[PDB]
């Protein structure tokens, strides 16, 4: 089947070291490629210290939230 | 529900004796703790059942006050008395030692129990009449005990509170004071101002 | 007048100390 | 309350007396019918009124001769602290509650920061009087007061 | 009051220890166990319990027990001796 | 001009707000000076 | 190794001058040294501890030697009220003729310094009377200082070094420190008092030559073992008693009179002998709680494991917390410093109010000096306590082994702790400053009646509860129908009530609205300094700006200009920030103390009570006013004996401002400057014959903040000390 | 010299390598991301520690880190 969380779905970050740690964001796409350590690119409404609004995460680093 | 329309907490299914599903703080969520509590309520109650009469009856006679009896202890020599007679064992050090030694032993004895402190219903030499022979009958009695025990604890309190404010303590007396003019003599006067 | 221990503490000890530290510090084993 | 009421304090009277003499002294150079004179006489009348009110409102005074405030909660001095305070907390609560009503109205929108640097005055004027009943924030607290995520 | 008071208190205390509170106190000691840093404490430490000195022929009590109860005994007793002569007076 | 209204409500909104507040406070004082307490109850 | 510092290879390979600088500031950080083991760690510390004790014993030995050799003491004993104690002699060839004249005081033969540490009153009270006593005492400490070095050297030898598990035997050490180090020491101190100190205050000299065939008491130890101890309080010293003499002398050795000896204005010697004897009991019995080798006692671990509130509102409570502390020396130092910092302030606040040394209260400069002394020591100790706390979190804290216990939950809700400390600081700051400024405007507009002067009735109510007659109130011990009063009736109360209601002493001084404001300043100082320190501790292991602040250690310069910029983001750096605030806090405390007291000694508590409510008053009537005799130490017309304090006063200002350079200007500027000087030296004839062995570089980023802070602190301490002593001693 | 590490969190943007003033990093083939490349610190002896690399990383958390270590002439940026 398709690999990760749906595209529309919003997720909760589990990185700990991420700026948007216990917060949420929406997934843009999921790299379908195995070997790729961190796919699941996500974007956030608010910018981080480095002025960027998107980052990639591991599969176990995100929880679908509703 | 014994708060009329309030859901009963999960643990209390109303099977316990004296179980009216009252535990706004849920100090009984823990089973180990609650069991301890059931034991304590009874203990506290048993004393209370004893204390009110202890406090109330002598006053009907020459007690004057539960407070008054304690009065001698403060001054040297006491000697204190039970019924107009000093001693035996009149002085405070002797009583203190006798009490501490006699008591500690009895209670600690309790602190050697399993099977729920014999279910806080030991029934050994204690149930000579063996009221507990019948299980159905035994249960009814427990309810009587708890309700009665609770009634007693509540009363003790009032005595202390009443005793407070009215250092001219007269638990039995106050009642009179209430009786005389119940309308202008009530706690109300005590809850407010001169 | 023993108060002539002052220069010793005041100057001699410091000079010796400094020279020694300086040497230990610049040493290359 | 180791103090003495101001009405019956000598030091409190000496201050009113000394102050008026200082202003009256200045009164001398300007002569009578004059602008400064009327200005000084107005300060003198404002001075008398001040001390008069303090005594009138039962404020204790200290050996210094100056009123001191009781904030213990004593009933005779609620005017000193408690009454004005409640007044404050009402206003402070008002401002904060209205300010928080604006951010929530703004939050789900376009560029939310755009209305934080350029105020939506129609929206603000709509929300300002909601602070009048802000202590019914309590009833929001019974449900949606603060976020559960944290 | 005489020196006799010391004896009764110490005697009673000892009595209390040997026949009343004795079973319970041990129960607690077993549960508490000895101190352990990461586990046991004898492992370095040079110093460890003295099993022999601890052991006694009486059916239950040991010398160390004697020391403690006696001490409480003496202390409680001396406590009563002093409060007597103070002749402290309160309202 | 929509836009002019837009220049306004910027931090000019702060000054118009505080100037109004300052005025109100000043008049209150002019009316009720030297108040160390609330004496109406 | 190869060269200094050879506890660190990587720092010795530094070709710059930084190797020397950093070689000195890391000499005691044993854990960061090369090839360090847990064994060598505990052994180095243990040895350092003996070295420290050796210095302490040696230091006091010096004071004793010099007081005996260059100080009067004996002259001071005859006239305590009218003789200035001498610190030591002054031998300075730089001294001009006037300076030698101006400084020869106290009836000395040459120029001398006047002691303000109060060792004279201490040793007189203690029993010491002549110089011979002081010398043998100095010898004894010189001896103790030797056996300290000797013991430190001994346990560094392989056959006497203690194992690490020996150091981790907590219950044994506690059983001995409570029972022996605290108890027996205190017990034996009361012994000195009833043998030497108390009889010495009654004219009879009891030294080593005659303390055997001489009784401390007529009944002589009979009643103690009898049980009738009350006999030792049968005949106390009279109210007309004179210290050092038999006029009014009693026989009692253990009392509880309370209050002060009328002549000396200090606590009764018979009150203090009793005090330490009673202390030694709770300590002696107290040091038998934990388990050793006799089958009785407590397992400290097992207690902590057992203290978990059901309903898990504290999670797993204190489980695993035993090893968390016993394995981490920083956690232990943190606990030690915090506890020690509190009782250091406790000492300060009790020795000015309840003097224990004969004739110490009359010496106002000494009283001012000692109070300020300890409050700064306490302050510094407190920041250190909050420094090793962070260090612990970084170096020793094990997250998995502290899973869900009270320590972990701290980090778990750290944002909540920090934000509220921020609120408390903001609340106190906005209003304390607010009220001060409001009052200054009123004084400016010439209307002091418009001030906001809040009466501190809560604290006034406390003083009343203690028995102070002022304010009225009719509280406990201030009311005739009080169970608390009649209970202590005619024991310690007559002495206490008399002392608390004496208008001379500093026993619970009268407080007013001016006292209200400064206390909130004090409250502000405490909350902010704590806010800084605990924000530092709880963020030591990371934040959102720097998730991995661990891995980088306690002290690092920064994390660069990226992510917005990260200067002063290390836990070491908020320590650095907090010291400023702690200096500000203690400054407010000592300003408060010293102004209240000089006005009291001057008989003018009015000036304090009316000027401490507005800040101009502090500047004008405290600082500007009392600076008069100080800044006139030397003059275009003359020099005084206060000249040294005038010089030090500027010295303090100089060091203070010099530190501003290191704190305001940062490194890149100086590095580029030095490299232009590197060019100069090489291109200068006759000078380039001489080459540097260490490459000249700018001080590092952290080093700058350290050097800057030290200057700021040294200036701070030396400036106020110059003012405190001069303004006081100039007037007395 | 200083210590510089890279993490599989790297996306192969290559910006740090472009940011470095002393040629410490370089890119090497990899298969953990769509760019198929990852940074490397084969010459940490020439690093100065200015962190221009870190200042240029777009990973949520830096994928390139610089741990300032023992100081050498090279790291101290000395022309003398
Ligand atoms: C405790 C340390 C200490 C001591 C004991 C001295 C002592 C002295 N200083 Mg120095 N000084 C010091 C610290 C000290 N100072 C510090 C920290 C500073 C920096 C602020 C100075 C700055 C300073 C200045 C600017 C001057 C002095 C001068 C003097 C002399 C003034 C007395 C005089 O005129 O008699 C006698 C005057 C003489 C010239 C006699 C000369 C002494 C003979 C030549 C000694 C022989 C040389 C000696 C053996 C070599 C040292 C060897 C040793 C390092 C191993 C006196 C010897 C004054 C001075 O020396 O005059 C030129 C002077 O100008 N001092
Ligand atoms: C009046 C309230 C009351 C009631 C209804 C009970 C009821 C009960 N008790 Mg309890 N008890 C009470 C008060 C009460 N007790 C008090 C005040 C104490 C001492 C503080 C005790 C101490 C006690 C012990 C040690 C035991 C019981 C036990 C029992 C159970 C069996 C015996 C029995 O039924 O008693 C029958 C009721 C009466 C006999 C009425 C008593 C009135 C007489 C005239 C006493 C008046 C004396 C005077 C006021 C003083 C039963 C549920 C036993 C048990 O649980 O079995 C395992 C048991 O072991 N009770
Ligand atoms: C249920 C047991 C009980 C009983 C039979 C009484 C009975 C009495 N109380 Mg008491 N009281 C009680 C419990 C009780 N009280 C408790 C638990 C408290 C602590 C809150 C008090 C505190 C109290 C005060 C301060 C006073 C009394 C007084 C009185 C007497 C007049 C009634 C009254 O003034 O106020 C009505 C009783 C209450 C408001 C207590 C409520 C208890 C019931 C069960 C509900 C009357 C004899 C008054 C008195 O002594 O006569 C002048 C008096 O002023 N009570
Ligand atoms: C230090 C802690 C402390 C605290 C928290 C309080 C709190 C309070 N005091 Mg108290 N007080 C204190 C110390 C304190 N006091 C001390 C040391 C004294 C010695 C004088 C007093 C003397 C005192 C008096 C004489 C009175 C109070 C009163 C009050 C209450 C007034 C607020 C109110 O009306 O209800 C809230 C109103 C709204 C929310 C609207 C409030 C509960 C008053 C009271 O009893 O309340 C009826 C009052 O009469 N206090
Ligand atoms: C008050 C109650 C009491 C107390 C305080 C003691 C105390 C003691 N007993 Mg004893 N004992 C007791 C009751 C008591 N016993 C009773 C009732 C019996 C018979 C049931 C015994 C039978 C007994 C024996 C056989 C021994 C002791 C021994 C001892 C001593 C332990 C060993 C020792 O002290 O030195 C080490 C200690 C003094 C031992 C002893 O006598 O030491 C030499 C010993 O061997 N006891
Ligand atoms: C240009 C100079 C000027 C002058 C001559 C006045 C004059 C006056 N003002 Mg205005 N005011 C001014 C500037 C001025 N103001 C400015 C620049 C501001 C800020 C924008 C204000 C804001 C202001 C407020 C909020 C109020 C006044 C009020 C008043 C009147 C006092 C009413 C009364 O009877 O007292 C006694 C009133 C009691 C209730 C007692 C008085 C006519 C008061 C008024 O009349 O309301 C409309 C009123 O409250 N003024
Ligand atoms: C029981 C007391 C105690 C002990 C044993 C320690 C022990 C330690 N500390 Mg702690 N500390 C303490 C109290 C203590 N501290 C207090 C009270 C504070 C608050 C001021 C601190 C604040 C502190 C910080 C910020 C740090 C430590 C660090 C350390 C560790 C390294 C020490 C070192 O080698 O540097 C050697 C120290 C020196 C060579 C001293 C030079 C600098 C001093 C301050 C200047 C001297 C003052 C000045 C010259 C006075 C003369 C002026 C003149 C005009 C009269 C070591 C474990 C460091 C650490 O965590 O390890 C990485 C660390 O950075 N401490
Ligand atoms: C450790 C505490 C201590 C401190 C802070 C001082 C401080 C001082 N001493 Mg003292 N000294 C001490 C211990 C101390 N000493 C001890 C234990 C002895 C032996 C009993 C001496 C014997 C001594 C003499 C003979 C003299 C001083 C003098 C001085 C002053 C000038 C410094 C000097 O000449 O070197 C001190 C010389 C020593 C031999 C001390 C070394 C002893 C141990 C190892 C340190 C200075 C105030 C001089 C002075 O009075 O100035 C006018 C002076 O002539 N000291
Ligand atoms: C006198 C100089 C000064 C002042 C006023 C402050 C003030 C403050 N410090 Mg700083 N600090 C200082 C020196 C100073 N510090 C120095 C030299 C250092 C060493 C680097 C530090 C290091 C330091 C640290 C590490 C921290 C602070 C914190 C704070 C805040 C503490 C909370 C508080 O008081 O709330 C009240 C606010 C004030 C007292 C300042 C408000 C000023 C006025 C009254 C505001 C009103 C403006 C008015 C309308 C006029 C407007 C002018 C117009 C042009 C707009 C407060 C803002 C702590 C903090 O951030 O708190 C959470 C914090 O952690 N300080
Ligand atoms: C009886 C009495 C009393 C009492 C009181 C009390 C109860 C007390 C207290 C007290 C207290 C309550 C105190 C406290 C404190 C504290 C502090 C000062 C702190 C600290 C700290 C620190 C510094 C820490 C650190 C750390 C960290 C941060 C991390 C981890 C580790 C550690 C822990 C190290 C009164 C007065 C009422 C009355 C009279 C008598
Ligand atoms: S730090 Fe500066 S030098 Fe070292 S690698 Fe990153 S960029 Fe190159
Ligand atoms: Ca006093």
């Amino acid at each position: 089947p398709p690999i990760g969380p749906k595209r529309g779905a919003k997720v909760k970050i589990l990185r700990q070291e991420s700026y948007w740690y216990k917060g949420t964001g929406s997934v843009v796409t999921v790299d379908q490629d195995p070997n790729t350590r961190y796919p699941v690119v996500v974007r956030f409404n608010k910018v981080n210290y480095a002025n960027v609004s998107t980052n990639n995460y591991a599969l176990d680093e995100v929880e679908e939230v509703k | 529900d014994w708060m009329p329309g309030q859901p009963r907490p999960s643990y209390l299914d109303g099977s316990a004796p004296g179980d009216f599903g009252f535990d706004p703080l849920r100090l009984g969520e823990v089973p180990e703790n609650l069991e301890r509590f059931k034991e304590s309520e009874l203990i506290h109650c048993r004393w209370a059942m004893l204390a009110v009469p202890g406090i109330l009856v002598p006053e009907a006679l020459g007690l004057g006050n539960w407070v008054k009896a304690q009065e001698w202890a403060a001054l040297p020599g006491g000697q204190a008395t039970y019924l107009g007679n000093p001693v035996p064992w009149g002085t405070l050090p002797t009583i203190l030692v006798i009490e501490f030694l006699s008591i500690a032993f009895v209670e600690h004895q309790r602190s050697m129990e399993k099977d729920p402190e014999k279910k806080k219903y030991p029934g050994g030499a204690f149930d000579p009449l063996g009221y507990s022979k019948d299980p159905k009958k035994f249960h009814e009695y427990k309810i009587k005990e708890v309700k009665n025990g609770r009634l007693a604890l509540l009363a003790f309190v009032g005595i202390c509170v009443q005793q407070s404010a009215y250092p001219g303590t007269g638990p039995l007396e106050n009642l009179a004071t209430h009786l005389a003019d119940p309308w202008h003599n009530n706690i109300g006067i005590n809850v407010l101002i001169p | 007048l023993p108060s002539l221990f002052v220069p010793l503490v005041g100057l001699l000890f410091p000079a010796v100390a400094m020279a020694s530290l300086f040497l230990h510090v610049e040493k290359r084993l | 309350s180791g103090l003495t009421p101001c009405k019956e304090s000598k030091q409190f009277a000496k201050r009113e007396k000394q102050s008026i003499k200082k202003l009256e002294s200045s009164l001398k150079i300007y002569a009578a019918d004059s602008a400064p004179a009327l200005a000084i006489n107005a300060t003198i009348e404002k001075t008398k009124r001040r001390f008069d009110n303090y005594a009138k409102q039962g404020l204790l005074c200290g050996a210094d001769g100056l009123p001191h405030l009781i904030v213990s909660g004593d009933q005779r001095h609620w005017g000193e602290f408690i009454t004005p305070g409640i007044l404050f907390l009402y206003i402070a609560g008002w401002i904060g509650w209205v300010g928080r009503s604006y951010l929530i109205a703004i939050r789900d929108e376009k560029k939310p920061t755009q209305k934080e640097i350029i105020i939506d005055v129609p929206l603000a004027s709509r929300l300002v009087f909601r602070g009048f009943s802000w202590p019914i924030a309590a009833y929001r607290e019974l449900l949606n007061g603060e976020l559960v995520a944290k | 009051n005489p020196s006799l008071v010391i004896s009764l208190s110490t005697g009673l205390s000892l009595f209390l220890g040997r026949f009343v509170f004795f079973n319970f106190q041990r129960e607690n000691v077993a549960k508490q166990g000895l101190p352990e840093q990461n586990g046991v404490t004898h492992f370095e430490a040079g110093d460890s319990r003295a099993k022999e000195y601890a052991g006694v022929s009486k059916s239950a009590a040991a010398l160390v027990d004697v020391l403690a109860w006696g001490s409480i005994g003496h202390i409680v007793a001396y406590y009563i001796l002093a409060t007597s002569s103070n002749g402290y007076d309160p309202k | 001009r929509d836009l002019k209204t837009y220049l306004s409500v910027a931090p000019v909104a702060s000054t118009l707000w505080f100037a109004a507040l300052a005025g109100l406070l000043i008049e209150i004082n002019r009316l009720f000076p030297d108040a160390l307490t609330f004496p109406f109850f | 190794a190869l060269r200094l510092p050879r506890f660190s290879q990587g720092i010795a390979q530094d070709p710059t001058t930084r190797r020397i600088w950093f070689g000195i500031a890391t000499a005691h950080d044993f854990e960061s040294h090369d090839d360090i083991t847990e064994g060598r760690l505990y052994q180095n510390i243990f040895a350092s501890h003996f070295g420290q004790l050796a210095i302490i014993f040696l230091w006091t030995s010096g004071n004793l030697f010099h007081v005996a050799w260059q100080g009067n003491f004996e002259a001071w004993v005859q006239d305590p009220f009218h003789v200035r104690p001498i610190a030591h002699a002054i031998w300075d060839p730089h001294f001009g003729q006037p300076a030698v004249e101006a400084f020869t005081r106290g009836g000395a033969l040459g120029p001398v310094n006047i002691a303000y540490s109060g060792v004279y009153q201490w040793w007189y009270t203690i029993g010491l009377r002549t110089n011979e006593d002081l010398y043998t005492g100095a010898i004894f400490l010189l001896f103790l200082s030797f056996i300290s070095l000797l013991a430190g050297w001994l346990h560094l030898q392989p056959k006497w070094k203690p194992s690490v598990s020996w150091f981790k035997n907590a219950e044994s050490r506690l059983n001995h420190h409570l029972s022996g180090l605290f108890g027996v020491s205190s017990l034996a101190w009361a012994g000195h008092l009833v043998h030497v100190a108390i009889p010495g205050s009654r004219g009879e000299y009891v030294r080593w030559n005659n303390f055997l065939d001489v009784l401390p008491y007529p009944q002589g130890l009979g009643p103690l073992l009898t049980g009738q101890w009350n006999l030792y309080a049968q005949n106390p010293s009279s109210s007309n008693h004179l210290f050092g003499t038999t006029q009014g002398a009693g026989t009692a050795i253990l009392t509880i009179l309370g209050g002060f000896h009328p002549q000396t204005q200090s606590l009764w010697l018979t009150d203090m002998a009793h005090h330490h004897l009673a202390i030694a009991f709770l300590f002696l019995i107290g040091g038998l709680m934990y388990r050793t080798n006799f089958g009785i006692g407590h397992s400290i671990k097992y207690i902590l494991e057992a203290h978990i509130p059901p309903g898990g509102r504290l999670g797993r409570g204190h489980k695993g917390l035993y090893d968390t502390i016993n394995n981490s020396i920083h956690f232990q130092l943190g606990l030690a410093l915090a506890s020690l910092g509190v009782i250091t302030s406790l000492v300060a606040q009790h020795m000015y109010s309840l003097p224990a040394y004969a004739f110490i209260a009359q010496d106002f400069t000494t009283q001012a000096a000692l109070y300020t002394h300890h409050q700064y020591i306490a302050g510094f100790i407190m920041t250190g306590a909050f420094a090793h706390g962070p260090i612990f979190f970084i170096r020793d804290y094990n997250p998995e082994q502290n899973a869900d216990n009270v320590l972990a939950r701290m980090l778990e809700h750290k944002e909540a702790i920090i934000s509220h400390l921020s609120w408390a600081s903001l609340f106190l700051g906005f209003h304390t400053l607010g009220l001060y400024v409001h009052n200054d405007v009123m004084l400016a507009f010439g209307t002091p009646e418009k001030q906001i002067l809040i009466e501190p009735i809560f604290a006034q109510w406390i003083q009343s509860a203690h028995g102070k007659t002022s304010y009225g109130f009719d509280v406990l011990l201030s009311s005739t129908n009080g169970p608390a009063l009649n209970a202590g009736r005619n024991i310690w109360l007559p002495g206490w009530l008399n002392a608390i209601n004496e208008n001379s002493n500093s026993l619970f001084l009268t407080i007013g609205p001016g006292d209200f404001l400064v206390h909130h300043a004090i409250a502000l100082g405490l909350h902010t300094t704590t806010l800084i320190l605990v924000k530092g501790a709880l963020d030591a292991r990371g934040s959102k700006l720097m998730p991995d602040k661990k891995d980088f250690g306690y002290s690092f310069p920064c994390d660069g200009p990226g992510r917005g910029g990260t200067c002063d983001i290390s836990a070491w750096d908020d320590f650095y920030l907090a010291v400023f605030w702690m200096l500000n806090t203690i400054g407010w405390v000592t300003f408060y103390w010293h102004w209240k007291h000089i006005t009291l000694w001057r008989g003018n508590v009015s000036q304090f009570n009316e000027s401490s409510t507005y800040l101009m008053g502090w500047l004008r009537d405290y600082l500007w006013l009392n600076s008069s005799q100080l800044i006139n130490g030397y003059t275009p017309l003359v020099c005084n004996s206060l000249s040294v304090w005038a010089w030090m006063f500027l010295f303090g200002h100089l060091v203070w401002a010099t530190g501003f350079m290191f704190l305001i200007s940062w490194r890149g500027y100086w590095q580029e400057l030095i490299e232009t000087l590197a060019w100069a030296h090489e291109r200068t004839p006759l000078a380039n014959l001489i080459r540097w062995r260490d490459k000249p570089v700018a001080l590092s980023i952290v080093q700058a903040r350290l050097v800057g802070l030290v200057h700021f602190s040294v200036g701070y301490i030396f400036t106020y000390a110059a003012f405190l002593i001069a303004s006081t001693s100039g007037k007395f | 010299s200083h210590s510089v590490k890279i993490y599989d969190t790297c996306i192969g943007c290559t910006q740090c390598v472009r940011a470095c003033p002393t040629d410490v990093l370089e890119m090497i083939p990899w298969g953990g991301c769509k760019a198929k490349q990852i940074a490397s610190a084969p010459r940490t002896e020439d690093c100065v520690g200015c962190k221009r690399c870190e200042s240029a990383c777009p990973t949520d958390f830096l994928s390139v880190r610089v741990y300032l270590w023992h100081e050498t002439t090279r790291s101290m940026g000395l022309a003398y």
